[PDB]
RNA sequence: AAGUUUGAAAAGCACUUUGGAAAGAGAGUGAAAUAGAACCUGAAGUCGUGACAAAGACAAUGGAAGUACCUCCAUUUCAACGGCCAGAACCAGCCCUACUGCAUUAUCCUGUCGGGGAUCAAAAUCCGGCGGGCAACGAAGUGCAAGAAGGGUCUUGG
RNA sequence: UCGAACCACCUAGUAGCUGGUUCACAUCGAAGUUUCCCUCAGGAUAGCUGGUGCUAGUAGAAGUAUUGUGCGGUAAAGCAA
RNA sequence: UUAGGGAUAUGUGGCGUCAAAACUUAUGGGCUCAUUCUCGAUACGUGAAAAGGGUUGGUGGAUUCCACCGGCCCCGAAAAUGGAUGACGCU
RNA sequence: GAUGUGGCCUGGAGGUUAGGACGAAGCUUAUGGCGUGAGCCUAAGAUGGACCGGCCUCUAGUGCAGAUCUUGGUUGGCGUAGCAAAGAUCUAACGGAGAUAUACUCAACAUGCAACGUUGGAUACUGGAGCGGGGAAGGAUUUCGUGCCAACGGCACUCGUA
RNA sequence: UUAAUGAGAUUCCCUCUGUCCCGAGUUACUAUCUAGCGAAACGACAGUCAAGGGAACGGACUUGAAGGGCUAAGCGGGGA
RNA sequence: CGACGUCGCUUUUUGAUCCUUCGAUGUCGGCUCUUCCUAACCUAGCGCCGCAGAAGACGCUAAGGGUUGGAUUGUUCACCCACUGACAGGGAACGUGAGCUGGGUUUAGACCGUCGUGAGACAGGUUGGUUUUACCCUACUUAGCUGGAAAUUGCGAGAAAAAGAUUAUCCGUGCAAAGCGGAGGCGAGCGGUGGGUAGUACAUGGUACGCUCAUCACC
RNA sequence: GUGGGAUUGUGAAGGGAUCUCGCAGGUAUCGUGAGGGAAGUAUGGGGUAGUACGAGAGGAACUCCCAUGCCGUGCCUCUAGUUUCUGGGGUUUGUCGAACGGCAAGUGCCCCGAAGCCAUCGCACGGUGGUUCUCGGCUGAACGCCUCUAAGCCAGAAGCCAAUCCCAAGACCAGAUGCCCACU
RNA sequence: AUCGAAUCGCCACCUACAAGACUGGAGCUUGCUCCCUCGAAGGCGCCAAGUAUAUUCAUGAUCACAAGACA
């Protein structure tokens, strides 16, 4: 929430808008550790990044394998005064948080600007929605990491077993997004089929020698 | 290997420090259920005193079946509350965010002082310009538009509720700003719950409106305050033997050798009191009306005899019960004057002492400044006869 | 313990001003009162103050490489001139290229007879003969290679 | 001030024991082993190191091979020697 | 194994992130599932035996089963502050 | 641990060369330059006030970070611990610089506080084995009057065994 | 062996009690806050933990986990 | 349950060692207080027995909760009285002495026995025998003030916001629909504050409400 | 750009120049709730019942519902404790000439004593969902048949997790608000 | 209004969704055949508003942060 010498400011100097390159991120589907070393690597690299559906994440074994290591994880406090000790965070996207941490020199300003530039979210909020094209890590997907046979678990529902109490607030926010957005695509269907109309005609209305052009580095 | 007995304290109440607000506040609210009609869930309340009540008791299977029992209670006053306000909430995977307020067209002068410190000697200009722009049709096109998102994105609504201390008419609570709380509606749909919060708009809401008398409450309150207390009173640790150097009110071993550290398990001195708690299962044995629309308050049908629930001499630092009030069974946290909570239960009301239905035979009224052996002036009247003073002042009267 | 070691002379601060006084602010003496009385010089350590630098919590300090800002410092240059910054050319020396010949293969390659195989029937996988042979695509990842001269040099000096 | 007072002196008593021991960088660079010692927390003594060199600078060299020629009773084997 | 500097190339050790290197190499073959002690990734060395039983290998017989022998995994396997293939994680 | 060094440095001596009131020694440094280094040298003092540098040789009480090192000074802790036995003072007037001490607004409170010695009055204590009145030992002017409050009387002082 | 005597050592009984069950309330003087006055001990440097190795019990080291700065009153785990 | 054999595990015993500490790490027990472990005594479930029932045996998951009062003894151990659902076992510098206590142990006084010629000795008995310091750092407990997202700086712009002439150029509703409904000035509308008047409502001194005159704003 | 300050130490007075800092937030409420803490636990009686089992002697348990330990959090109506309200009386020695009023005995001493504090010495209150263990099953292969598992499923412990309860934004809440100001 | 900045791809066609042991559709023979939108492009944007008869660029002199940036 900006300040409101930075309104006055921003009023002043007659800029436009702004919004940084950020890239966003659909992690459903995909691998824990795989899609949490990538990100890490990207930003060290400077890289702005959003990620959503932090839910849906996947761990390789069964739920219980899983939740039983998470339970591990939260036994570990500091005896004599367990504020200030280990802060065990329930929500997947915490969790996404906290391994993307573990995989940054959290200790340095570096790493602590790298894991500043993350953003993560459960679902897809509404300010993220119309953002543009999400996209997704292929060397960290589930259907290209994981052998079918074995049993996975999705991060959504160990993390409610574990102390999550938003698991159907999500799946509502979740099933009510889908419904807006599909409704959206059906409606304007008849803009992308005129477009494509438009495209087919184009050919028959341009000159001929573009046309060959076009057929020869196949894209007529 | 040693001799073994529990720990000292529930560390569950942690840390005893001085509560943030001095009102009880409920920090959640009772389940809601869609099936039932929109209703309140709260009531603030003023402790007044205690006193102690005769009835028979209907428990069928003890040994005081069919029998008198003689119960304390506390008096908390009841004066009825303005509704000022709406507040819709939307759930989030974050938690309840609050979606707006809908304030009420005209405010008391008490519920604005409520935002100075020093409201005699200011310009008074609190919801002046909210009171301006609601007026018109911008501000009505605003209040539809804010009470519509409560209808499409809210599951919780509250209404904001203050106190009338002019009626409470109190020379002790010295205080003249009301107090301030959220009350939550439950029951119904959200529709059905705006509704009933717009026709509560800058409306007085009655404590039998709430409440019931046979049913049970939970209290928000705050306790009494003892400052720095030593770990005997604060933790109830055992004192040492009178031959210690050095003192005897205190934890000989507060720790081992390893962790080279003070855990946060043993007792130490700091604040004692003032904390905040929420004591449930609070059964109501009476809901009274005020003293100048009933004034047999403490009348039942077993003692016909004509008073009001003050005792004789007055609730000592509190003074006379002018309004309507609840008679609870027990003691709840806090001091006389306090402002304090009461929140519809959110324990489970089928066991056969919260169901039984509660008829008091006896309530006493005599005086709580020593040994109170009256009921009534007039008993006292009869006892004593005729005083030199009453003769002087009949004397008096013939000349 | 302790140098009286002020200053060349006491010229040892008249007088004004405010303060009870101690003193302060002025003014005078003196070359110099940061020479004002146990007064030459007046260090370190510690402290006050003004200006600035910033700075989470990595105790602080420290190393090495930069960068931002400063610099009461040094040195150099200021026109047919520079000893400053930078870019391209060439040269010499190094360092990466691109380009591969000789020998070998046979437990191998091919044709045809016989068998043996398998399915609806075949062909094939396989084994013995016989006649021929270079598996020659960039043949084969088998032994040895001896093929002189595009791009790198803020990794050198011109 | 007492299982031998206090003061001055002999007395800076002696200590194989504890503590300390003040500028630079250059060429080299160890030992905890041997023998003797009332010797074992210390010395002498040889070794290891440095500094001097002397002598005709390829010599009377070698923590290594090879060939020739001697020495050996441990590993293994044996109890039908 | 060492004057103080550059370039090039190695050693041991590595090449998912921390952390330089397969931005998770191959147009390589197999094996392995593990639930509160965490399976494994522990040269020196820093977490184990006698004994036994999922999967996929071997040997020798009988008509698919019989016995026997390996691999990996599992059981056997109990300690005191919360904790350690270095951490996260990896199938 | 040994050894070398036209290797560095300090106080004096024999020589030889210089410098200094137009400023020696000492001292100060975001004050540069030189040296691998010990160090040397310059600059600037809005420092100082009178001696002193280089080079060869000679000479010695010749180089410090530490020894529960010696002497002097400083320092955090720290405006901290604390200044709590022996019961206790109150009031007015006087004295005193010790006040009734003020920018505007402002009647006085809310902008000079706290502390004194004397006299009067009040209250209390010692309680004759006395904070009574006299002596020895010991002390030696502490006695008395006037004055004065720098230091001392672990707070204060107009008071004092100062 | 001994009457009497004993600030000698021991056991039991009556009385009695806050010794205890099991603590609670009150006072003076402190602590505490103010004015005036004003030290010392101690002080390598400094101070959040877990595990690991390590002179075999780390504030510093390795790997994790914490940690916004400054303060008042206490307190006795650690500062071997 | 388990001979005789055999394989472990544990550091709650004692021994063995001598690595740390001898310019000092306070030494037994009790008291007080907190925490941890499980090899489970009770409490919750469950198998199994030679398990008829009742009482029990053995095992499994389980350490969340609980596990006393006394006589003698310095004791820990013990074992006796009694209560109980039960009176399990251990670790924490043999947890815990600037927390206490000081009975034992372990100086100097003294008595005995034994030993010694003796001064004296005893691993034997007995009695008497100073328990010091926190105001520092951290930890812990409470108690105040206060910056800060580039974790103080960049101007380094990321909303769990809306949805459009690129968020500008209206408001409602509806699916991010289809459509549908309102939207130079005077006057008007809508209201905020004051006068007059009139019921009523609410817990009944103090607000709201109908009509009219005034001002104020916005339109 | 606006404003306010200031440069380095050797007088005074005017000029520049250059730095530095401020230039937008205050103040008052209601809330959210990540993270952390965390708590309830036992016994007995009634009834089941003298019945199920049993030759007989003997001899059970749960729905339920009535108490009580312990622990926890509070409270002060009652009862109890406490008194420097030195409250009101009483009483000793001394003392102001006596009565009066008192006073001294560091609260003289004695009885009663409100308020406050306070006792398992008194009184009140202490709650709900998941998910698994061990284990028992269902369906069902590997392996005709079988099998509880191997792939799926079900029921399931005082365990674990969350709710309720306590702290709570360095968890930096673009949560909602009141009023000024700035922007406009 | 300091203020000079580093950043260099826009979009109202990506900005919906699910599956990878089955991907547009059929058929029966179940891995082959037949059909199609034939199974390997999100749309633009890169100097004439569109593919051509054009039209100003200098001397900013041979590299320098693009000397400019509402596409
Ligand atoms: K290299
Ligand atoms: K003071
Ligand atoms: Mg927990
Ligand atoms: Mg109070
Ligand atoms: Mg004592
Ligand atoms: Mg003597
Ligand atoms: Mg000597
Ligand atoms: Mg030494
Ligand atoms: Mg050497
Ligand atoms: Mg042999
Ligand atoms: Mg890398
Ligand atoms: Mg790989
Ligand atoms: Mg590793
Ligand atoms: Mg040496
Ligand atoms: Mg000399
Ligand atoms: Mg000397
Ligand atoms: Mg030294
Ligand atoms: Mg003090
Ligand atoms: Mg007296
Ligand atoms: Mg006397
Ligand atoms: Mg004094
Ligand atoms: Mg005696
Ligand atoms: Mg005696
Ligand atoms: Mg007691
Ligand atoms: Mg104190
Ligand atoms: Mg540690
Ligand atoms: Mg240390
Ligand atoms: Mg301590
Ligand atoms: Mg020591
Ligand atoms: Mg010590
Ligand atoms: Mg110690
Ligand atoms: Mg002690
Ligand atoms: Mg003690
Ligand atoms: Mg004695
Ligand atoms: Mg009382
Ligand atoms: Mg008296
Ligand atoms: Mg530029
Ligand atoms: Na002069
Ligand atoms: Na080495
Ligand atoms: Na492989
Ligand atoms: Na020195
Ligand atoms: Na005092
Ligand atoms: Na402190
Ligand atoms: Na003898
Ligand atoms: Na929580
Ligand atoms: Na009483
Ligand atoms: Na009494």
């Amino acid at each position: 929430f900006p300040s409101r010498k930075d309104a006055f400011r921003a009023q002043r100097k007659g800029a436009k808008k702004h919004r940084p390159e950020i890239i966003v991120i659909d992690l459903k589907d995909h691998v824990l550790g795989r899609a949490a070393a990538v990100v890490a690597k990207q930003l060290l690299l400077g890289k702005k990044i959003t990620v959503v559906r932090c839910e849906q994440l996947n761990i390789a074994g069964t739920e219980i394998r899983n939740k039983i290591k998470y339970l591990q994880y939260l036994r570990k406090r500091k005896l004599t005064n367990p504020t200030k000790g280990p802060f065990h965070h329930r929500a997947p996207s915490d969790v996404f948080v906290r391994t993307v941490r573990s995989m940054l020199p959290r200790y340095t300003k570096r790493g602590m600007k790298a894991l500043n530039s993350l953003v993560a979210y459960e679902g897809i909020p509404p300010n993220v929605v119309r953002t543009g094209g999400r996209v997704v890590i292929p060397r960290a997907q589930r259907h290209v990491c994981y052998r079918s046979e074995r049993p996975y678990t999705v991060l959504g529902n160990m993390c409610k077993h574990v102390g999550w109490k938003y698991s159907d607030v999500v799946a509502n926010l979740e099933k009510a997004r889908v419904e807006k957005a599909s409704r959206h695509h059906e409606k304007q269907a008849k803009l992308r089929d005129a477009w494509k109309s438009a495209r087919k005609e184009a050919l028959a209305k341009m000159p001929k020698h573009n046309v060959e052009v076009l057929k020869k580095f196949g894209y007529a | 290997c040693k001799f073994e007995h529990p720990r000292h304290g529930h560390l569950g109440f942690l840390p005893r420090k001085r509560s943030r607000q001095i009102r009880g506040r409920a920090r959640a609210f009772p389940k809601d259920d869609a099936t039932q009609k929109p209703h309140l869930t709260s009531f603030m309340v003023f402790k007044a005193g205690m006193t102690h009540i005769v009835r028979d008791v209907d428990r069928p299977g003890s040994k005081v079946n069919k029998k008198e029992v003689v119960e304390p209670v506390t008096i908390l006053e009841a004066p009825p509350m303005v509704i000022v306000g709406i507040v819709g909430y939307r759930q989030t995977p974050v938690g309840l965010k609050t979606i707006g307020t809908v304030w009420a067209h005209h405010t008391s002068v008490e519920f604005r002082r409520r935002y100075y410190k020093n409201w005699k000697q200011s310009a008074q200009l609190a919801f002046s310009r909210q009171k301006q722009f609601a007026n018109t049709k911008e501000g009505k096109v605003a209040e539809a538009r804010t009470l519509n998102a409560f209808a499409k994105k809210a599951s919780v609504i509250r209404v904001i509720a203050h106190t009338q201390l002019r009626k409470l008419r109190n020379h002790r609570v010295g205080v003249k700003k009301a107090h301030v709380q959220e009350i939550q509606v439950n029951g119904g749909s959200v529709a059905a719950k705006i509704a009933l919060a717009k026709s509560l708009l800058e409306k007085e809401v009655r404590v039998d409106s709430v409440f019931q008398q046979s049913e049970a409450c939970d209290v928000c309150s705050v306790t009494k305050g003892h400052g720095t207390e030593g770990v005997v009173k604060r933790w109830g640790v055992a004192c040492l033997p009178r031959k210690t150097h050095r003192g005897l009110r205190k934890v000989a071993c507060i720790g081992a050798w390893h962790p080279a550290r003070v855990m946060y398990t043993v007792a130490r001195a700091g604040q004692h009191g003032y904390h905040h708690r929420t004591q449930l299962n609070k059964k109501i044995y009476q809901i009274g009306r005020s003293v100048a629309v009933e004034p047999n308050q403490a009348t039942t049908t077993y003692d016909l005899t004509a008073k009001t629930i003050t005792p004789m001499g007055g609730f000592v630092g509190y003074g006379t019960v002018r309004n309507d009030y609840v008679m609870l069974k027990g003691s709840v946290s806090g001091p006389r004057r306090r402002v304090m909570t009461l929140r519809r239960p959110m324990a489970p009301q089928t066991s056969r002492q919260l169901k039984e239905k509660i008829v008091l035979k006896f309530i006493d009224t005599s005086s709580k400044i020593g040994h109170g052996r009256f009921q009534t002036k007039k008993e006292k009247n009869q006892w004593f006869g005729p005083l030199k003073k009453d003769r002087i002042r009949r004397e008096e009267r013939l000349r």
